[PDB]
């Protein structure tokens, strides 16, 4: 039912079955049958041991070319049956180290030499692991975002990554320098989505109390080899012209030293890099790459507490209306542009696994809370008669869409909440404020997400306290002719160092005529007036006269 | 004839999973067999049928469609027992889901969190949620049905009484519990669509018209579902939009035919859980909701009569109170960007409430001493 003699009828069945597979409507499943008695049958070592691995190596091409004919994505059953069998292979290669590949010491009947060269046959390994690194991917972009079954196959990344340190512990100089670019990036599919919680673990638990062990120092080691092989691959990539794969992977690096190391490592590396005319002609999925990237910083930037630098970071994503396709979550019709269907099916295919996603909604709350600490003060000072800088399309705009509603009382949903502390900021209450930001994100799980929370949320307050102390002095610099920097301590709950710093800053950068004491903490000003507010604004009123006057005859001539 | 009978009688005794994917094919088939009117023999034929079809749960919208056109054949207490089981059709569906919605939660108690913690991190970091398919699939499966309904009443038109004396309340009560479960953005597109069938029946006019009250059980679940939506939570601009747009119609309506006691003690009602709503929203439409219902129940008790003085004294103590409590507007943006579209939406706002223009601070307290039920007002409230 096999043949019932030695060697050479198996060599024969191995090309029956690789000429019967070239054949269209050929019984693939029979074939896997045979494949699978033609290892059974096997007895003798070296020969019969490189012939269940010649065959093994086909078996995972026959499950790939199986599944074709009649759906997926791979079945997770036969993905499951690849799994194992790449495991078994793996584990026959490693207790092998080059029986049945020749290399001149045995020839009858030996040989991976020849039919042919076996370096490529040792790289082509690789490539049939790399056809499970397919599917694997396939199975968690097409299963649904909220299902059991998407808990259940993020377990098995696991067992992939595993596979991949098996892989990178059988190489073998000569198929390390070419496969190391493949590598390189197999090493970031595990790492670009990386969470705080594993860097935190080995940088922060007490070195006195900690691991001692010889196990644990092979198990922690191995987890930063990975940061440790991403230093000598930069480095390596000097070697290298394949750009696609250098702006991918220095964008990778920007996320991993964004997120699992330093926020000036992430700010140096960006600004030595320079990829912008690399973007344009490096495609769609380094495009994607930069997206990515591109959110991380400016979520790290407001992890650091820096508003400015977090509102500039979100720009290019939040000046666009299209971020919802991006992550394939496009409809054929919300503008008017959004076609055809055909060339669509390409682009959902390409973009994107729900455990490789951010929050859109998350990152609309951190542009918007950002632009609004910085914009709030400079309403309140420009329109308080220090008018002349006014930016058309700022928070203003984002703001108008909530601010305009007069039936808006309590909120549910995010937007609502950002206009709520809008309210309050404008009000300018800091406890209030504190609340309506705090309360509202534990309530609606979004705190909860990074265990830097309470760092954001100690950020945040000091930014709270220190913008609502310059809306009061703003404001109230309207009536003031003299203000103590106890009552400005205390009642925002703060430092005098820390008061002294906001109101000469205050006074120095937007250049006001008022006479600190920081001795006798006591600022005098005089400012008043409502008459004097009037002028002011009658004179930029007039200002822009003469300005446009003046612009006509430039026009003119 | 007796055969159709017969098969209905084998199949349900037949079974086994294979057989009722055949019964529904069958059942498709069957919906146009026989070109008769309905008597004695096909009510009863028909109705043992229906209820297989019930509970084979064939296809959703194409049994539905053929009812949609059974039902014409005068057949009014077939009409009434459909909305019976239409009930019946989503309850047990909730319980199903029920029965699956506390079977997980008893597998996640047994299991244990220290072998599925990382998974359980990652889980949250990526926001998928604590979610589970079962409850969600069963979930779905109601809500067609309910909106088939809904928009069978659309279709039913002319006397349409078992849909207006059971159908709203069944799905008014239906309603409170997919809210209270889970699908409120559903519950907020259903009002507001609605709302757009209740308005496009009124321009009908076939063979309907406001003497025989039929706007009124579907205002009052407009109203009740809108109402407890508002309460418990949602958004807050939406439900405001729809409901005016009802109130404007109902105020037209007991206008041109004549003022109903009644539906207007509903009314104030409503008007009571709206001025709530407005302490928290929008002082001057509390104001204005306040003066009208005190107005309209002053109205009420000369109609009607109404002895509960205790009652009316902490509602007075209240009105008197917590009336002339408007703030001023904090708003520097929408100064800027200009309050005037504000107040334009104040102002027609406070036209559609009927009592013009929102009421000023001093002339609010003003004419409210004035009004003799300040005489009535509790002593500690009055000398305070």
């Amino acid at each position: 039912k096999g043949t019932e003699i030695t060697h050479a009828v198996v060599i024969k069945k191995l090309n029956e079955i690789l000429q019967a597979r070239g054949k269209k409507g050929t019984d693939r499943a029979a074939q896997i049958e045979l494949l699978q008695l033609l290892v059974q049958i096997a007895s003798e070592n070296n020969l019969g041991e490189g012939v269940i691995v010649k065959i093994k190596f086909n078996i995972i091409a026959s499950l790939y070319d199986y599944n074709p004919n009649l759906a997926t994505y791979m079945k997770p059953e036969m993905w499951q049956k690849c799994l194992d069998c790449i495991n078994e292979l793996m584990d026959i290669l490693f207790a092998n180290p080059n029986i049945f590949v020749g290399e001149n010491i045995l020839e009858e009947s030996e040989n991976l030499q020849n039919v042919d060269q076996p370096l490529r046959v040792r790289g082509c390994i690789l490539t049939l692991v790399e056809r499970m690194d397919e599917e694997f991917t396939k199975i968690m972009q097409n299963t649904d975002p909220h299902s059991q079954e998407y808990v259940e196959h993020l377990k098995d990344e696991a067992q992939v990554c595993a596979i991949i340190e098996r892989v990178q512990r059988y190489l073998e100089e000569k198929g390390t320098t070419e496969e190391i670019c493949r590598v390189y990036l197999r090493r970031i599919l595990h790492t670009y989505y990386k969470f705080d919680y594993k860097a935190h673990q080995r940088q922060l638990t007490p070195p006195e109390g900690s691991s001692k062990s010889e196990q644990d120092q092979a198990e922690n080691e191995g987890e930063d080899s990975a940061v440790l092989m991403e230093r000598l691959c930069k480095y390596i990539y000097a070697k290298d012209r394949t750009d696609r794969i250098r702006t991918c992977a220095i964008l990778c690096h920007i996320y991993h030293h964004y997120l699992h190391s330093r926020w000036y490592q992430a700010r140096d590396l960006m600004l030595m890099s320079h990829l912008q005319d690399n973007i344009q002609h490096a495609d769609p999925p380094v495009q994607i790459l930069y997206n990515r990237t591109m959110v991380q910083l400016g979520i790290c930037a407001f992890r650091q507490g820096l508003t400015k630098d977090a509102h500039n970071a979100l720009l290019d994503i939040q000046s666009s209306g299209r971020a919802k396709e991006l992550l394939g979550q496009g409809l054929l019709l919300r503008s008017l542009q959004e076609r055809n269907q055909e060339q669509e099916k390409v682009e959902r295919r390409r973009q994107v696994p729900f455990h490789l996603h951010i929050n859109l909604e998350l990152l609309e709350c951190v542009y918007l809370v950002s632009a609004m600490l910085l914009e709030i003060p400079y309403m309140a000072a420009h329109e308080s008669d220090a008018r002349r800088r006014m930016i058309s399309k700022q928070f203003h705009h984002q703001l108008r869409v909530g601010e305009r509603q007069p039936l808006l009382g309590p909120p549910e949903s995010m937007r609502e909440h950002v206009v709520a502390a809008s309210k309050a900021m404008k009000m300018g209450d800091w406890k209030t404020c504190h609340s309506f930001i705090i309360n509202e994100k534990m309530n609606g799980k979004v705190w909860d997400l990074f265990p830097e929370a309470d760092k954001v949320r100690t950020m945040l307050v000091r930014k709270i306290q220190e913008e609502s102390l310059r809306t009061y002095l703003f404001t109230y610099s309207s009536v003031y002719d003299s203000i103590s920097m106890e009552t400005l301590s205390d009642m925002f709950e703060l430092d005098l160092p820390t008061v002294h710093s906001i109101i000469s800053k205050m006074i120095i950068n937007e250049e006001l005529m008022a006479s600190l004491d920081q001795p006798t903490q006591t600022v005098v000003m005089h400012r008043t007036e409502p008459t004097a507010q009037q002028n002011l604004a009658l004179q930029l009123a007039e200002k822009l006269g003469s300005l446009v006057e003046n612009n006509e005859r430039v026009f003119d001539h | 004839r007796p055969e159709n009978a017969l098969k209905r009688a084998n199949e349900f005794l037949e079974v086994g999973k294979k057989q009722p994917a055949l019964d529904v094919l069958y059942d498709v088939m069957k919906s146009k067999k026989h070109r008769t009117w309905q008597k004695i023999h096909e009510p009863i034929m028909l109705k043992y049928l229906e209820l297989c079809v019930d509970l084979r749960k064939s296809h959703l919208a194409k049994e539905g469609l053929y009812q949609y056109k059974n039902i014409c054949q005068q057949v009014n207490i077939k009409s009434l027992e459909d909305v019976v089981r239409a009930y019946l059709k989503l309850a047990e569906e909730k319980t199903e889901a029920a029965k699956e919605e506390s079977q997980q939660m008893v597998l996640d108690i047994e299991d244990l969190d220290n072998i599925q913690t990382p998974e359980s991190v990652l889980l949250s970091a990526v926001s998928g949620e604590d979610t589970q398919d079962r409850t969600d699939r069963l979930l779905l499966t109601p809500w067609v049905k309910f909106l088939w309904e809904s928009y069978r009443q659309c279709l039913d038109l002319l006397r349409n009484n078992s849909r207006v004396e059971r159908l709203y309340h069944d799905i008014a009560q239906q309603a409170f519990k997919f809210c209270l479960q889970y699908t409120r953005k559903a519950e907020f597109r259903k009002l507001c669509d609605n709302l757009r069938m209740h308005l496009s029946q009124i321009q009908r006019h076939h063979n309907q018209s406001t003497a025989i009250n039929l706007n009124n059980p579907e205002s009052q679940s407009m109203h009740l579902e809108t109402r407890l939506v508002q309460l418990d939570s949602a958004i807050s601009m939406e439900l405001w939009q729809e409901a005016f747009k009802a109130v404007e119609d109902i105020h037209g309506l007991f206008s041109l035919s004549k003022k109903p006691p009644k539906p207007q003690l509903m009314a104030n009602y409503y008007n009571k859980v709206s001025t709530v709503f407005w302490k928290s929203g929008n002082a001057l439409f509390h104001a204005s909701t306040l003066h009208r219902l005190y107005h309209l129940s002053r109205e009420m008790r000369k109609n009607l009569t109404q002895d509960e003085m205790q009652r009316m004294s902490t509602r007075v103590l209240l009105a008197t109170l917590s009336i002339p409590i408007t703030p001023e507007r904090t708003d520097i943006a929408r100064l800027l960007d200009m309050d005037g579209i504000i107040v334009e939406k104040q102002r027609r706002l406070a036209t559609l409430l009927g009592l013009q223009a929102p009421p000023t601070r001093i002339g609010l307290i003003n004419d409210m001493v004035r009004f003799n039920v300040l005489q009535y007002v509790v002593p500690e409230v009055k000398d305070l």
